[PDB]
Formats: C-alpha cells, structure tokens, sequence
C-alpha cells in the first residue's frame, strides 16, 4: 500500500486534495471554492502581518495606519492588499452561493454543507465588518455607531446589550480593542466551519452541472481541478493586481481617510458595497425591529431552499422557467444593492420596498410555485 | 439631493500621473511644495510628511536639511528638568501653524482647516477636486445664493458656502525654476503635490504593478496550455456502447 | 446659541432659548406629535433647552 | 493496530467468563478503609527507593553546593574564592 | 553573591492582611495614606492611583473630591486656544512631585525615587521590605563601610548604599485618629497603605476564593463518589476461565 | 444506526469522545492529556479576553496591564489566570512528557505522536516566552533581549537575522507589536498540532501502564474516562484556585513590575522558571554557538528516544534499572532547573557542567546501554 493511503495524516490530505474523487464535468463555477480558499489565506497573511504594525488603541489606531502606507516597507501593499482582498472575497462568496442555489446544491443529500455555508457567510459579514471599523476613520466609526446601536431594537435588553458590547456608552476605545482582538479570532473561526462544512460535503461528493450522480464517471482532484483552478488562481490574481496597484481606493470610501470624530456626522453613511443588499431590505420595513428582523431573515430564509424547492431535478440546466426566475432574483439582488447607496428620497423608496417583497416572494411563493409546475410539465411533456 | 447640496462634479484633468505607466511629475512636485509652504502653509498643516519624506523625491538631503534646521522643536528636558529647544532634524515632521483646534478655528472664523496630508484621498475627486476648488471661486455668487457670514460661494463645494476664500491669485508665488507662477499653474502644481502626499508610493507602486501583471499574463498563458494540455484525455475520449 | 458638550463621547446640545423660542415650542398641540410632550415635561428650565444630541 | 468495535484486533476469544453487577446493586467505597491504609501502604513501600535513592543524592549534591557557595563569598572563604577564580 | 550585594532579608511581620481570610486593615490604610501625603509625596509619586480609588476604601466620596478639587490640573484649551487649569475631580489621578525624571534626580541628588504605586509588588519582600527598609536605618553605619557621596547605609537595600535617607522620625505626622505616631506605627501604616495600592482587589480576591475553594472542594468530594459510582461494574469485574 | 456514527460530523466526535475505545487500566498520568486541553481552553479564553484590553505600543504596553488589574471588572481574575495557567501549562506538560518517557508511549507504533509531540512542546516555549514580553516589565525587555541575542550566534546571517527578528537595532515598540500578533496566532497553530498528535495517536490507541496490548480488553472513553478526568479538574482548579485568588503572584519575578528600562539593567536576568533547565544546558557550554546548539539539542534529542531504547519491552512499570536510571534522569533535570537561577559562581558552574553531561548521557549511552542488558536479563532470568 502506498504511504499517502496508509498513514492516517497522509491519508487525510489525500482524501481531500489527490485522490478525492469528483465528477469529470464540473465547469469554471466549480472553481469559487478555491478562491475563497485563496482569499481566506491571503487573509491571513496579510491580516496577521497587519496586526504587528497595528496599534489598536482609539488615539493611535487611525495612524498606525497611516504608519503602515507610509513607513513600513510595503506597507501600503499589504494594506491595499488586505482591503481589497475583503470585497474580492465577497464576489467570490456571492459567486459560490449564486452557482450553488443555480445548480441545486442545497437539495438532499447536501443540506448539511449548505446550512455550515450558510453560518460561514454570516461569519465573514462579522469578520469584515469589525475589520472595517479597526481603521478607525469617519466611515469606521458612524458604521460601527449605526450597525450597533441596531441591537438596540432587542425587547427589553436591547439598551443594556449595546452598552455592553460598546464597553461603554458609545463607540470609543474599548469598542474599538475589542473590535480587534475579535476580528483577529473569527476567521480562525471561520476557517474551522469551512472545513466543515467540506468534510459534510465529502459524504456526498461534489454535485455537477448536471445535476445527475457522478459514481458512474469519477475523475481524481490531482491532476484535473488542480491544474484548472490555477488558470482561476491567475485570473484572480490579475485582478487583484489591477486594484491593488493600480487602483487602490476605488472600492473604498474617502471617508474613511478622514480621522473618526464622535461631534461631526459624515454627510451619507453606507456600510461596504457587500453590505447594501441588507441594507437595502432593513430600509424598506419601517419598524426599527421590524426592519432588523427582515435583514437577518434575508439570510437565514437560505436556510429553507431544501423545502421550499419541490423540484424532483436537482438544479436549473435543464429548467428554462426556473432559469428565467434566478435571473430575475439575481438581478433584484443587484438591485437592492444599488438601492442600499442611493439617499433615502422618491421614487427610491417605494422601489425599495417592491424588491423586498420580491426577494422574499422568491423564497415563499415564486419558487415553490414554479418548481411545483415544472415537475408538471417535465412529466406530462415527455409522456 | 439638490445638485447643489452634492457640490459640481470636478472635470476630469489629464494628470501626468494619469495612465497606468505614468509617475508624478516630480518637477511640479516641487513647485507645488512651494505653493504649500508660501500660502497653503499659513492655515494648513501637513502633518503626516516628515522633511526625510522629501529627499529624492523634491529636494536634496541638503536642501532637506536647511529646512528642517531653520525650524525649532522641542527638545527632552535639560539636567535641571527645564524645557528645551532644538534645531530640527530630517526625522522631524512638518509643523503646523496652530497649536491646537481651538486655535485654528479662532483664526479661520470658526471653521477648521483640514490637514493636507491625507486630502487627496479624503475627498472624491482627489486632484481634480482640489485643482478645481482652487480655481472655482467665482468673482461673484450666482444671483439668489445666500452666503452665512464668513462664507464664499464655491460651486465644487458641498453646499456651496466655504469658510475657506480665494487664495491663489497669479504671482502670489515665485517659482525658482522660472515657471510663469499663474494661479491654473499654480492649482496644478499644489494638487500634484498634495497627491503625492496622500499617496506617496504611487510611482513604486506603479511600476511593481508592471512587473506584476506582465508575470501574472505569462503565467495565465502557461497555465491555459498546461490545463488543456492534461485535460486533453479526458475531453479526447470515446465510447463505444455494446448493450449487453 | 446652541452649544454642543461632549458627555460620553455623544454631543449635548444646550441651548439658551429667547422668550419668543419657548413661546413657538409650547404652541403646538400635543396630540399632533409621534412622540407626545410639551416643553415642560422636557426641560426642567424653560431658559434651558439640555438634549443628547443624537438624532433618534 | 488498532481496529474498533466488533473487530478491535484481538486475537480470538474464547473460555473466558466475565462478570459484574450494576453500580446501583454495588457499595462504591466497600473496602476503603482497608484500602486506604493496607493498598496504599503496600503499594508505597514497594516503590520507596526508586524516589528516596535519586531525591535523597540530588538532595545532597544541591545541599553541598549550595553551602559552599555560600561559604566563598562570606570573608572567612575570600583566599577559597580567590583560587575558585 | 556577598549578603551585602544582596540585601539583609526583611522579617515576617504579622501583617492583619496576612492570612486566607483576612482583609486590610482599612484604619491603618488611611493613616498610611497620611503618612504618604505628608511624608512620602515629597519626593514620590503614587501614579496609578485616582481620587476615587480612595473612595469607600479609605475616604468618603466627600473627603475624596475635597482633595482632588484643591489641586488644579490641565483642562482643554479654551475657545482661543490658550492653556486653561481647572479644579481637580474624582477621575484625576494623584498628582507627583516633579514634572519630571531629571527634575526629580535634580533634586535627590542624582537619585530618582521610584512611584510607589506597584512598589510592594515590584520588590521582594513586599510590605515587610518596605516596613523593614523604613525602619532599619543604624545611627552609624557597620564600620568598614565607605559609602559614596549622597548615599545613606540601609542593610536591607542591596548593596547597603541607598540614596534615600531617613524620613521617619517620632511625630513627624500628627494622626487623625490619636494614634502615637512612632516610627515603628508610621511605617506599618504606609507599608499597609502601599500594600493596597499594589494590589487594591486584596480583599475581593481573597472573599472570591473563599468561595471557589468551598465549591470546589466539594466538587472534588462530589466527582470522587460519582467516579467509584461508575467504575464500580469495571473495578467488580471476575472471570472464570476455561481454556478451550 | 445511532446518529452518532451515521453522520460524518458527529461521527468524528463520536470517535474521539465517545465510542473512543480505550485501555480498562489507564492509571491517573493518563489525566495529563486532559488537562493540558483545559489549559489550552483557559489560555484562549484569558488570552483572548486579555487582548481585548490590552495595547501593544510600547508606550502604552505596560499601563494596559495595569489597567487591567486595576479598571477592568474582574481584570485582575483574568490577568492572574493567565498568567499562572501558563505556569500550569508547564507542570502538566513535564508531567505527560514524564508519563510518555516512563512509559515506553515513543516507542512504535507510537513515534508519530511522540514525535509531533516534540513539536507541540516547542511550540509551547515560544508562545510562552513571546507572551511574557508582552507585559513590557524589566525582566520583559531584558529577557527578550538576551534570549534574541542568542540568535547572533548563526554564523554569517546571525546579527542580520536578530535585527531582522526586532524590527530595529534593538528590542522595542516593532519588536512589542509583532510579538503581540504572534502570540496571539501561536496558540492556534499548537491546538493543531494537539490535534494532529491525536489523530497520529488514534492508529494505534493509547497505550496502557503495563505496556501490553489493550486490543483485548477495552472500555469507551465515556463515561469512565469523562468522569475520571472530572477528578483532576477538580484538583488542578483546587490548586488554580489556591495560586490566583491567595498568592498571584508566587510565580513570578517581582522585576516585571518594574517597566522595561533600556538603560537600567536588572541584578539577574532569569527565564521563567519552565525554561530554567534549558538555560542552565546553555550555560554548561563555553562557546556561544555551541551553547546554543547544546540548548535546542537538549530537546531535539527527545525525537532520538524510539532508537535508543533497545528494549524488547514496552515501558518501566516492569524494568527495576530503568526505573532507577528514569529517577536519576528526572531529578537531574531538576537540578538542572534549580542551576539555571543561581548565579554564575563556583561551585555551580562546574556542577551544571556535570548535570548537562549526565542529560546528554541518558540518551546516548545509559538507556542503550541499560535496555540491552535488561532484555539479557529477562531472558535468562526466566529460562
Ligand atoms: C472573480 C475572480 C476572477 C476569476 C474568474 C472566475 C470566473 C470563471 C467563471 O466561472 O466563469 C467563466 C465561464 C466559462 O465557464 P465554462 O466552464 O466554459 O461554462 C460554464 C457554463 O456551463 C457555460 O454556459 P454555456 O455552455 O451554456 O455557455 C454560455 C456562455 C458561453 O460560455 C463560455 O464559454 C464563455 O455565454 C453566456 O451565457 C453569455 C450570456 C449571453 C449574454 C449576451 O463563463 C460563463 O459561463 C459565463 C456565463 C455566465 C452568465
Ligand atoms: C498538577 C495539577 C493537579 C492534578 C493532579 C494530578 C496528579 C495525579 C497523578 O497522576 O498522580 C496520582 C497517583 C495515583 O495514581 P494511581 O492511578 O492510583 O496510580 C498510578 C501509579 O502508577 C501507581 O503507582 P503504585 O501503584 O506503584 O503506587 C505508588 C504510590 C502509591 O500510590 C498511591 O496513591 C497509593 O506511592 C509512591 O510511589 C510514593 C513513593 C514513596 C515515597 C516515600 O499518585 C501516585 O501514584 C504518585 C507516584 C509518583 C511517584
Ligand atoms: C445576471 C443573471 C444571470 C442568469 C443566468 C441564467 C443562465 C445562463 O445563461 O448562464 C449561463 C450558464 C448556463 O450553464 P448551464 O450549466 O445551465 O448549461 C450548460 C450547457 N447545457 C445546457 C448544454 C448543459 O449558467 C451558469 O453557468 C450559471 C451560474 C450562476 C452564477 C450566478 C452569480 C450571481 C451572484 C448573486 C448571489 C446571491
Ligand atoms: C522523582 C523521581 C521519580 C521516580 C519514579 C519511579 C517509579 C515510582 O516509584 O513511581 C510510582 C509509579 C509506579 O507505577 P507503575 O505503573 O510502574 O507500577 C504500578 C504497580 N505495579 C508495578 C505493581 C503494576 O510510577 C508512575 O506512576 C510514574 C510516572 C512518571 C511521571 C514523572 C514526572 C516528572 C517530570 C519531568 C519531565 C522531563
Ligand atoms: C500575499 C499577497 C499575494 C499576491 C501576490 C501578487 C503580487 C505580489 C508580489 C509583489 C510585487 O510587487 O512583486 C512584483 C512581481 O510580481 C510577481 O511577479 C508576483 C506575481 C506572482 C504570482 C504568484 C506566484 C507565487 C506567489 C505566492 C507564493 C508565496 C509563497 C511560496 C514560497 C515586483 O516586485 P520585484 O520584482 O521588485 O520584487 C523583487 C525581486 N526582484
Ligand atoms: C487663511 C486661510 C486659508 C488659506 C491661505 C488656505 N486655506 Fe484651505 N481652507 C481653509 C479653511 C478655513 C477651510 C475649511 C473650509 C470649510 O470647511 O468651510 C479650508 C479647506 C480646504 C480644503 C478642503 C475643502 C473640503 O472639501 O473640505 C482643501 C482641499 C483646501 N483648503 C486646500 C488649500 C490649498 C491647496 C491652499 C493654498 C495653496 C489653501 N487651502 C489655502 C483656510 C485656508
Ligand atoms: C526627600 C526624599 C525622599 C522622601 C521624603 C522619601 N523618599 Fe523614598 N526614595 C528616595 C530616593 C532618592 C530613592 C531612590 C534611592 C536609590 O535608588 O538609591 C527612594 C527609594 C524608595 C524605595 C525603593 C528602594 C528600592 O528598593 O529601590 C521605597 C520603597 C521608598 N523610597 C519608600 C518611601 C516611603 C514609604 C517614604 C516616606 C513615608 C519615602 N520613601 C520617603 C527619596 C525619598
Ligand atoms: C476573512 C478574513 C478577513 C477579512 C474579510 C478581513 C477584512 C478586513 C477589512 C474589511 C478591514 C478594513 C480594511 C481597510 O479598509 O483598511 C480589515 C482591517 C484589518 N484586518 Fe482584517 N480581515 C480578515 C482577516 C484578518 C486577520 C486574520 C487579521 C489578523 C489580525 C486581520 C487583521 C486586520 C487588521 C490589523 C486590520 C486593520 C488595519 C487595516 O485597516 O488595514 N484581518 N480587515
Ligand atoms: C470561506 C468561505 C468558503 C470556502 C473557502 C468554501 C470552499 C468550498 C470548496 C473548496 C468547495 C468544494 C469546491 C466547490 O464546489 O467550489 C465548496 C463547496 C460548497 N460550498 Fe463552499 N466555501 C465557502 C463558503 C460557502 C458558503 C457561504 C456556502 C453556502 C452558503 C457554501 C456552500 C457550499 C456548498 C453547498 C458546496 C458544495 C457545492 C457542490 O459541489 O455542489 N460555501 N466550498
Ligand atoms: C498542548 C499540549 C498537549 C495536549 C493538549 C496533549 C493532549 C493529549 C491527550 C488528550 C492525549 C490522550 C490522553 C493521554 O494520554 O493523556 C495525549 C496522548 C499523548 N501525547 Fe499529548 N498532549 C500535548 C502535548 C504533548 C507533548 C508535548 C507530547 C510529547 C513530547 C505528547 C505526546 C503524547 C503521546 C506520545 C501520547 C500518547 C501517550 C499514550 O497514550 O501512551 N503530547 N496527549
Ligand atoms: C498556550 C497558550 C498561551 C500561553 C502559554 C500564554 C502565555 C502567556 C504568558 C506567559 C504571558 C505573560 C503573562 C504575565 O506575566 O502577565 C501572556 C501574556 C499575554 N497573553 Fe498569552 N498565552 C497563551 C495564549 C494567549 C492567547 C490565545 C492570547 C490571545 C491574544 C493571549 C494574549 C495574551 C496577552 C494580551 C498577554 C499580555 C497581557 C498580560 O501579561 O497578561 N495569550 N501569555
Ligand atoms: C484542540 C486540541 C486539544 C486536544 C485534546 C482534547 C481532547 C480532550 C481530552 C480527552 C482525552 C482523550 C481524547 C483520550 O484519548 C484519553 O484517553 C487516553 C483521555 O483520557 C485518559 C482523554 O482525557
């Protein structure tokens, strides 16, 4: 027996990254998992080397960044690298859920990794948004001030939590020592449930673009989606380079070169693009603890797809109707988003209100509606 | 929002350092430290740049220096524990004309005038936003504006009122290189300067990104062979079905 | 004037309200207002007009 | 080498009769008093000298040393630590 | 090393602080801190510590801001900017003699006495090094002893060479309470007094532990009987053998 | 089949602290393990707590700790915890490496475990030794800069590497900042590596005092062993209890109170007490390279064990000169411990001489030697 078999470590690698049997036909969608794996490495490189120049002390914490672009070799690289890389790991996060509801992936047998994902998205939201405050400029502090103070809508206690998480009665220092020490633990956190979530997943293997069992035609991880994931390793990384060196800011906000100051309000405050679905859909319910119900429900109603999906087929290649409705619902999703950014006037409220209810009828009535017909038709019409 | 309540969008200028191969004209560079130290500096402070910043990029080690060494800073306590001064060093960051806040606002009627070190990039628009507040101020307010005391009307500022009036009139400053000192020119060299001061990797950062994507592109290329070249069983294979 | 003390890292605006400012304020009616007060239950000093400084 | 339950690697079993009886039918602490005293008595006198030998020498070194060090650096040991140096 | 470079070990006191259960002795803490007040802070900061860590310790909240309001202490600048004093509160730590170190060493001599806020930690010996240290300056120094100039012989500081001289004598502080202020009664009340100053959750430390040491005992007790509860069928365990 | 086994995720748990099969006769050395994993989960839970209020400036390093001890609720609990938990640490670990050394468990089919072990160990000295820098006391600053100055002794490279390591020309905020950021990663990467050796270890099972197979007689993990091990956390949070709520401070040098003082330098510069024998091998050896070398070998050599012993038998339980030679080796390391404080004075620098040759010896000669003839003896003694 060979030695990557017959030792137990060994073996454990092997299952994962060399023998680990896959389906021969898993297209470039199949390929976001290894650049989330790719983004949480550079994540940590660039992050733990962050925190050996970083001071997070509120009266040194905004120039301990400017230290870092400014004096320390490579600094500002390192920097840019860190900051980008946090929006490259949402695209690459919305790209791996958008082909997993496209293709099925939460149906039976696969409920279990679906539902860690699910928990490791809400992680890395956690994750970058206490990341974001550590700069500590304008934008830092009045986003940590709004997105707080929302627990504030919890019955009874909601008050007292604040000011326990706060560690004081607005966001000061000891928000901002604890923002850090936290943003340094959760993506070890996170990194934990995405391996679980994949050792869930390897009891089923991978599921294909086809949506059919790949037992018949298996083809091992080494050489083939090795060799595939570095042409998406290059694409990424020639991304990367485009904005980290040659534009660096353009996903930011210039806002948050601005020191914070409690006395001063900044003219508009918008959390991260990543962020503006959710906050387009807390906007559109009027009800502060209605509105933080809705934008928590937005994520955990993923949770329901392996109910409310009635599909016999797993996933949409072969669903033209189901194909046409999650182009609907993506493009709403990008809506809501552009929506989250525009000030609160007319006609942008009502709009927002309308793609609410889309994103949620999705869910509760579109999907269950269509999935239910197509079975219908898929049965009738090859009788 | 009213267009007015957003400010007018600056115009897009064709920067030297505009283009992905392009650095800082360091020649502007310098004029446009000129430009900050004999006008900008009386209210604004640069805090962030150290005189050690300069050298190579707009000044000698020497020239640094001279400056540095006109200037007094605080020195650690004498034998007695008494206060000391100091001639400065290169390691030295530039002063600022006020002590505290409360005396910034007392000399600008209650209105504070920003750091300048980080400008650039703290504001959209960057240069053009600065080179365009500078030259916008028009000789009069469009009829019907209001004005608060100890404001000017300036449509590239958010609302329309700075507490900040016209500053560069042509020949306020005389360049050392000859350069005809027009407030245009003048606006221009101190945006390029300031931009370098928020941003002062910009030209290594730059060219590293050359080096980066002409390696990154080659290795894409390879890595497209590579793959096809040993995906090419697998998209090469036949069947032939005998049902049995 | 209205002034702005920072209690707590949050602003306080204090102003010091002419006679003709608290005469606008105990105008309207009371019914009329998604939260119901007058002044009088606000400040415990007409001439002083004491709130945290945060938009609710 | 380890294999688990029903195929843990043993080799074949057979002839022996094992017995217990539940936890609630048992005294837990029967036999403690002489436990206690005669168990651990026997159990600790049949290791005494693999402790005492070794602690009782590292003991005596550590006891010299320390007293001779002691010894140099007081003035009666001065013409001593002179000659040590 | 020669006792001398080491420093005569202090005697155990039998401090009312000494013992698992028992607090400080909050009548000597604040008889320590007069002797601190009208002794020590000559020449010794107590830095860590703040007007209201004495309260309900040592002080009322009362007594505590009469103290901190006959101090003044650096407000915020006023609205031109100019320095401002204010009256001292609670929040304010206790101020020092000196503004700094080479002020502090310019007036002792080149010595620089040490805040005293963590000193019974920061030596061993803790109290009984600072009681003994107080009180064991010898009218005449061992003869023999050439001691360098500004230094006092101490046999308890190492070396025996200390800078500090004698400052305890017979009344040199007049207690509130009508206790006779000896020598011997001044150095155990600030050693008491600097004792809690180290370590000011002494006495809710010790209560805490009381506690955790009584659940946890009988924990431990508890998770004896459950142990031999299971083990029991395995410790019970018998065999017949047959051999096949 | 129960869930426990049929699903992946609760299967691996299952494995490991359930149906874990073990040897019926663990004796109480076989708590160790356990407690080590509770040291490990009090250090996370302090450590992260402390960084929550904890800055890393030098200017501020120092005053955070005592503000810690002195505002934060409960501060001086979780300081005082951390800080003997460390020393605790190292008591359980001595005593399981004492228990594995005593017991045979290097020898096959156990090297793997043992030999990550190795690791894990030295993983522990340096995430300790950074950690007590952190307070930025006397003894701090000065035992950072005499242990980094060992570093010099690399030929060529070595001050280069020192100056590299400090992040300037000698120990201060660079060197603070980036000690923080490891220690606080340090822990992660060795509850890995805890992991790793289990995982290496569940191949073979535990081994057992008399050093047999226990493949005949075996017992579930739960609930004998949960509930034996409640009784040495119990002992070990008696003995806790004793140290942080009575005497905190009866562990450490009364030096780090003092703040660090480039200038000043401390009458004697001591590690901590864990490290003492490894300092007192450093000095027994003239050369400074050398003297290093000696150092890091003294505990590389513990990964030479599985060749040295040449028993045929598994352990001492049954071996009256190994258990003799075992006593002798254990209190010399000891002694060891107590000359790694005294001061560089006769009689000790000859005598430190002699105790690091006998450490050496043990490996080298005695045990194989010792081994050989107890296998001879077996064998004839009961012809
Ligand atoms: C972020 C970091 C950068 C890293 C890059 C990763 C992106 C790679 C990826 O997943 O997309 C490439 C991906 C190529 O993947 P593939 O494995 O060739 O095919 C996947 C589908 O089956 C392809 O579907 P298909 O075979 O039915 O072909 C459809 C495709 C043609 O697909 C191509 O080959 C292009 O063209 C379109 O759908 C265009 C839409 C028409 C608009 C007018 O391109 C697309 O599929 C784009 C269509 C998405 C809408
Ligand atoms: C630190 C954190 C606190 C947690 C505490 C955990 C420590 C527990 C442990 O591992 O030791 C208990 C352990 C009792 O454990 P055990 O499972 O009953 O027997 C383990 C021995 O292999 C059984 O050894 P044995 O049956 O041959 O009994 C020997 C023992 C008698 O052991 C008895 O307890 C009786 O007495 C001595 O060896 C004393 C030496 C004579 C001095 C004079 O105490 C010892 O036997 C210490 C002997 C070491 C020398
Ligand atoms: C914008 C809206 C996109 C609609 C997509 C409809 C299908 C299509 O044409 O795609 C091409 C292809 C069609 O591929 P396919 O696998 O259905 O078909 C391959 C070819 N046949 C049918 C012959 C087998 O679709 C994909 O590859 C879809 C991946 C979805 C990724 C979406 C990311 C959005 C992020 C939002 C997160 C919340
Ligand atoms: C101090 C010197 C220790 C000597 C030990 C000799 C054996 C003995 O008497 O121990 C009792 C017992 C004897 O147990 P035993 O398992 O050999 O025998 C049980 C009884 N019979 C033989 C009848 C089955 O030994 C232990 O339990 C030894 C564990 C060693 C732990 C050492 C920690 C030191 C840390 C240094 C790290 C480097
Ligand atoms: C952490 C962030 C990861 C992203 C890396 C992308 C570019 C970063 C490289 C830094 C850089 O600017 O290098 C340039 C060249 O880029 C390049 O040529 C680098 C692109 C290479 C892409 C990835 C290849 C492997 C990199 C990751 C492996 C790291 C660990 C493995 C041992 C020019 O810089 P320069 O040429 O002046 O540099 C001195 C040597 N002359
Ligand atoms: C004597 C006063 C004075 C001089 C001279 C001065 N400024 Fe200002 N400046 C101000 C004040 C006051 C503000 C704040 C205006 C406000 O916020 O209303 C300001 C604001 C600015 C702003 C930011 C406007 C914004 O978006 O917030 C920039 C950029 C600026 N100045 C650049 C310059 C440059 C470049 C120069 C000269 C080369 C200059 N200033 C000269 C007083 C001055
Ligand atoms: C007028 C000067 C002066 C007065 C009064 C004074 N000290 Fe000091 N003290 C010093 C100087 C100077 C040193 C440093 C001595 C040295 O390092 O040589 C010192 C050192 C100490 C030390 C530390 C010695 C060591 O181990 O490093 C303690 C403890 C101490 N003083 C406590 C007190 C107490 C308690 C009082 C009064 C109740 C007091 N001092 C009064 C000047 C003074
Ligand atoms: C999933 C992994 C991570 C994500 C998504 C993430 C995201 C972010 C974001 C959005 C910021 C604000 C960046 C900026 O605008 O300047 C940030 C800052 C920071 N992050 Fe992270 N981060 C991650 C991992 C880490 C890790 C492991 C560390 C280790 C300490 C770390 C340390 C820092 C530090 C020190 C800063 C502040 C300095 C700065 O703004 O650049 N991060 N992070
Ligand atoms: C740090 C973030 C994540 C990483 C590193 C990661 C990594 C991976 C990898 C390597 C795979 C197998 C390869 C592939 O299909 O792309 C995978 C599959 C999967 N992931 Fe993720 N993932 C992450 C986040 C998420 C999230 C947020 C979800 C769900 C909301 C999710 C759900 C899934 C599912 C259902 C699969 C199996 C899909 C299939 O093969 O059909 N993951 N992930
Ligand atoms: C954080 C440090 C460590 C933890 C939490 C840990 C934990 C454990 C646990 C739970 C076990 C199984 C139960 C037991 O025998 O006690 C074990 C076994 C073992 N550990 Fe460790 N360990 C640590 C460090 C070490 C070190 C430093 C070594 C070696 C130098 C080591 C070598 C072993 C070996 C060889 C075994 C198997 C012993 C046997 O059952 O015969 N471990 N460890
Ligand atoms: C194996 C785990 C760990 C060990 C052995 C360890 C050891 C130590 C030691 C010895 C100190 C010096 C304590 C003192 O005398 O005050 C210390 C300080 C510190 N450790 Fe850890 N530590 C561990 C885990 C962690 C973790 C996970 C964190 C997370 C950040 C952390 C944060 C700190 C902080 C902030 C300090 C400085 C404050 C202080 O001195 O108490 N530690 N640690
Ligand atoms: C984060 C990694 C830490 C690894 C340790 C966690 C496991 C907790 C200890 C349990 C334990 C195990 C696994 C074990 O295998 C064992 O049998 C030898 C023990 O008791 C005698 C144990 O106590």
């Amino acid at each position: 027996m060979a030695l990557r078999k017959k030792n137990s470590l060994l073996n454990m690698a092997n299952s994962y990254v060399l023998d680990s049997p896959q389906p021969s036909n898993l297209n470039y969608f199949w390929n976001f998992g290894s650049l989330l794996a790719l983004c949480l490495v550079i994540q940590l490189a660039t992050g733990i080397t962050l925190a050996m120049h970083y001071t997070s002390h509120a009266s040194l914490a905004f120039d301990s960044v400017e230290h870092i672009m400014r004096d320390v070799n490579f600094g500002w690289f390192i920097r840019y690298a860190h900051a980008n890389t946090a929006s490259f790991f949402f695209i690459c996060i919305y790209a791996h859920m958008g082909r997993n509801i496209y293709y099925g992936s939460y149906k039976t047998p696969r409920v279990l990794p679906w539902s860690i994902g699910v928990i490791i998205f809400l992680l890395l939201i956690i994750t970058a948004f206490m990341g974001y405050v550590l700069v500590f400029g304008q934008m830092s502090l009045w986003g940590a001030t709004v997105i707080c103070n929302l627990v504030s809508a919890i019955p009874w206690l909601g008050e007292d939590i604040v000011h326990f998480l706060w560690g004081g009665f607005s966001v000061g220092n000891p928000t901002l020592q604890r923002f850090f020490a936290l943003h340094y633990l959760m993506p070890f956190v996170l990194a934990v449930f995405a391996l679980l979530h994949l050792i869930a997943l390897h009891t089923a293997g991978s599921s294909n673009p086809l949506g059919i069992t790949s037992n018949v035609d298996k083809l091992s991880m080494h050489p083939y989606y090795s060799f595939k994931d570095l042409i998406t390793v290059f694409a990424f990384l020639l991304m990367f380079t485009l904005f980290v060196f040659f534009s660096p800011d353009k996903l930011g906000h210039p806002d948050n070169y601005i020191p914070a100051n409690p006395m001063v309000t900044p003219a508009s405050i918008v959390p991260e693009w990543y962020l503006l679905p959710f906050y387009a859909i807390l906007r559109a319910i009027p009800d502060k603890l209605g509105g933080v119900i809705a934008m928590v429900a937005a994520i955990l109603i993923l949770l329901i797809l392996p109910i409310v999906d009635r599909s016999i087929i797993r996933g949409n290649a072969f669903k033209p109707i189901s194909k046409l409705l999650f182009g609907f619902f993506i493009c709403n999703f990008l809506l809501l988003g552009v929506l989250g950014q525009v000030h609160i006037e007319p006609p942008f409220i009502v709009l927002g209100q309308i793609c609410t209810i889309f994103y949620f009828s999705y869910f509760l009535i579109l999907l269950p509606m269509v999935s239910t017909i197509e079975n219908i038709f898929f049965y009738i019409g090859s009788l | 929002m009213t267009a007015a309540e957003h400010g007018l969008h600056p115009a897009e200028y064709p920067w030297p350092q505009n283009g992905m191969l392009s650095t800082f004209d360091h020649a502007s560079l310098r004029r446009g430290y000129q430009v900050y130290k004999e006008v900008c500096a009386a209210c604004h402070s640069l805090d962030r740049i150290a005189w050690r910043n300069l050298v190579g990029v707009t000044h000698t080690t020497d020239e640094a220096k001279a400056f540095a060494e006109e200037l007094e800073y605080d020195d650690e306590p004498d034998d007695e524990g008494n206060p000391r001064k100091r001639p400065g060093k290169l390691a030295d960051y530039i002063p600022g004309p006020y002590p505290n806040e409360q005396a910034a606002r007392a000399a600008n009627q209650g209105a504070l005038p920003p750091d300048l070190s980080l400008i650039a990039k703290a504001r959209h628009g960057g240069a053009d936003y600065i080179f365009a507040l500078l030259t916008g101020y028009p000789d009069e307010p469009p009829a019907g504006v209001v004005l608060a005391p100890g404001m000017n009307y300036n449509p590239y500022f958010p609302g329309g009122g700075i507490g900040m009036a016209r500053t560069l009139f042509d020949g306020v400053v005389e360049y050392e290189d000859g350069t005809p000192a027009t407030t245009s020119q003048m606006a221009k060299d101190v945006a390029a300067f300031l931009t370098w001061a928020a941003e002062p990797e910009h030209d290594e950062r730059k060219k590293l990104g050359l080096k980066a994507i002409i390696v990154i592109s080659a290795m894409l290329g390879l890595s497209v062979y590579i793959k096809k070249f040993k995906w090419s069983p697998i998209k090469n294979r036949k069947f032939i079905y005998n049902p049995p | 004037k209205n002034v702005i003390i920072k209690w707590r890292g949050k602003p306080i605006f204090i102003r010091h309200r002419t006679s003709e400012e608290i005469e606008e304020a105990n105008e309207v009616n009371v019914a009329t207002l998604r939260d119901p007060q007058t002044d009088d239950e606000r400040v415990q000093k007409p001439e002083w007009l004491v709130m945290i400084g945060v938009c609710t | 080498y380890m294999g688990w339950w029903g195929h843990m690697g043993s080799p074949p079993q057979k002839g022996i009769a094992g017995y217990t009886i539940s936890p609630f039918a048992a005294r837990p602490f029967a036999g403690v008093v002489h436990a206690a005293i005669f168990n651990t008595f026997r159990r600790t006198k049949n290791q005494a000298l693999f402790v005492i030998l070794p602690v009782s020498f590292f003991y005596y070194v550590w006891t010299q040393a320390s007293e001779k060090n002691e010894w140099l650096y007081t003035k009666a040991g001065r013409h001593e630590l002179a000659k040590a140096l």
